[PDB]
RNA sequence: AAUGCGCAGAUACCGGGAGGAACGCCGAUGGCGAAGGCAGCCACCUGGUCCACCCGUGACGCUGAGGCGCGAAAGCGUGGGGAGCAAACCGGAUUAGAUACCCGGGUAGUCCACGCCCUAAACGAUGCGCGCUAGGUCUCUGGGUCUCCUGGGGGCCGAAGCUAACGC
């Protein structure tokens, strides 16, 4: 119950500072630009934070959306 | 001195002539702050998220630096004040916090 | 008479009524229609039920400038909001796809008391 | 800030015996350079209240470490504020 | 429902501009702070704190009348600003009545600077400091030989014990 795939998981060796892997970075977002919250992202307290503070950085940089358009209902 | 990350978002519609003279007054502004350049990698044009001055396209920079403290945001200031520079971001440097590797 | 074939339709949804308008693929409106344009008037035009004429309405006046195709893009929580889609499919014009567009500020004006209760 | 080495200098003016890293001196020498640079921050920075505590507590710590070292050796009491600049 | 706005073309939709205020997701079961209280991102300038080493000093400690400073919101002064919201107020409804709840407007204010004011369910309704007295467990953040040990912090259940009880 409340569990499918993992984020963390489906990648590797990656820096949670780098603030320009756009590839690596988006894989934590929604299908709307949302972050995606830890039960999913499978980051630890700490992680999270660290990644939360380098995606928003990426957002001034017009790498990462802030906010994107859901497409199905 | 510090060692910070100067990240320089360009309009990505400019030819040859007009792009090596941006770069130009973006290492002079540098050389007149005290910004002794280590490493740098100009890492051509991307497709942007969302829209930057109308271009849905960008033309990015970064540089690596060590310069004075005090004279960053004056720095900043200046890299800024041109038109073709749409994203000036001066991050200080950090030691790499990898996970899950 | 312009001659169209490929729109697109927003639904715009409210606890209160229910708006259909159909453009151009730049944006720029067809034609439109509401729960207030299909002859209802207070309470009914958020009613489900005149949210499917609106829809059927803004259709067929659109059907006659040959649309054909439309993206749909839903634009609001309220009621009614569903059925309005349900009648846009069942009017033969293709949905060729449908996009929640509903506009959230990321905390920025102070909401109106009676939507905020607690904040 | 107060990068290493100019805490350094600071040690090496004040301590009794080489290597002495928390002679009564050498910690009033130390607050004095903490106190002189904060209060030269809230010349500038005045709403800033929440550091101003701070240095209710270094000007604290330190005009009792003074209260200490006059009763036990006003020798270097009377040297070690000629040497700095306190009690004005 | 009605005031209200709309043929001086609104609402809905696309493009451009101005401005003021707040910072969605992350985000809470979390963190920081003496308290008030603190949440977009960057930089600068600053405060507190925690761990390891077991290096320095040698009781330099605790509390603290008065004093001094800080102190949500509302409120006051001068200047600025003013999107949204909104005491008073102006209307529409509702009612037996309606100085209300609901609806449409709306000034002060809410914003910024500087100077006042000094209050509170300013609450853990629990002064600060130090020592002692089973454990389990969840969590934040250090360290070491890292299945486990060892700090600091935040919850829950519970030994003894305490309590008028509730509970601790
Ligand atoms: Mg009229
Ligand atoms: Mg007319
Ligand atoms: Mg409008
Ligand atoms: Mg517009
Ligand atoms: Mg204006
Ligand atoms: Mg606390
Ligand atoms: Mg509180
Ligand atoms: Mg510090
Ligand atoms: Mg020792
Ligand atoms: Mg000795
Ligand atoms: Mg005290
Ligand atoms: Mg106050
Ligand atoms: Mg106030
Ligand atoms: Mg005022
Ligand atoms: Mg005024
Ligand atoms: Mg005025
Ligand atoms: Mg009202
Ligand atoms: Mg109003
Ligand atoms: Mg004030
Ligand atoms: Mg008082
Ligand atoms: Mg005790
Ligand atoms: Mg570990
Ligand atoms: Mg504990
Ligand atoms: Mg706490
Ligand atoms: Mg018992
Ligand atoms: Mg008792
Ligand atoms: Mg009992």
């Amino acid at each position: 119950p409340s569990r499918k795939a993992k984020v963390k998981a489906t990648l590797g060796e990656f820096d949670l500072r780098d603030y320009r892997n756009v590839e690596v970075l988006k894989r934590f977002l929604s299908e709307t630009g949302k972050i995606l919250p830890r039960r999913r992202t499978g980051l630890s307290g700490k992680e999270q934070r660290i990644l939360a503070k380098t995606i928003k950085r990426a957002r001034i940089l017009g790498l990462l959306p802030f906010t994107e358009k859901l497409v199905r209902k | 001195m510090r060692r910070y990350e100067v990240n320089i978002v360009l309009n990505p519609n400019l030819d040859q002539s007009q792009l090596a003279l941006e770069k130009e007054i973006i290492q002079r502004a540098l050389e007149n702050y005290g910004a002794r350049v280590e490493k740098v990698e100009e890492l051509g044009l991307r497709r942007l998220a969302y829209p930057i001055a109308k271009d849905p396209q960008g033309y990015f920079l970064w540089y690596q630096v060590e310069m004075p403290e005090d004279r960053v945001n004056d720095l900043a200031r200046e890299l800024r004040i041109r038109d073709n520079v749409r994203r000036v971001m001066v991050v200080k440097s950090q030691e790499p916090f990898l996970a899950n590797a | 008479k312009r001659q169209v074939a490929s729109g697109r339709a927003y639904i715009h949804a409210s606890y209160n009524n229910t708006i259909v308008t159909i453009t151009d693929p730049d944006g720029n409106p067809i034609t439109w229609s509401s729960g207030g344009v299909i002859g209802y008037k207070g309470s009914r035009k958020g009613t489900p039920y005149a949210a499917q004429l609106a829809a059927l309405d803004a259709a067929k006046k659109a059907m006659a400038y040959g649309m054909q195709s439309v993206d749909v893009i839903v634009r609001g929580t309220g009621a009614g909001r569903e059925q309005a889609i349900r009648a846009l499919q069942a009017s033969g014009l293709q949905v060729k796809s449908i996009v929640d567009d509903t506009p959230v500020p990321h905390n920025g004006c102070r909401p109106k008391k009676k939507f905020r209760k607690a904040s | 800030p107060i990068t290493k080495e100019e805490k350094q200098k600071v040690i090496q003016e004040f301590a009794r015996f080489p290597g002495d890293t928390g002679s009564t001196e050498v910690q009033v020498a130390l607050l004095t350079l903490r106190i002189n640079r904060l209060s030269e921050h809230l010349k500038v920075h005045k709403k800033d209240h929440h550091s101003h505590r701070g240095l209710l507590m270094m000007v604290g710590q330190r005009r009792r470490l003074l209260r200490y070292l006059q009763r036990e050796d006003p020798e270097r009491y009377r040297a070690l504020i000629e040497k700095l600049g306190i009690r004005g």
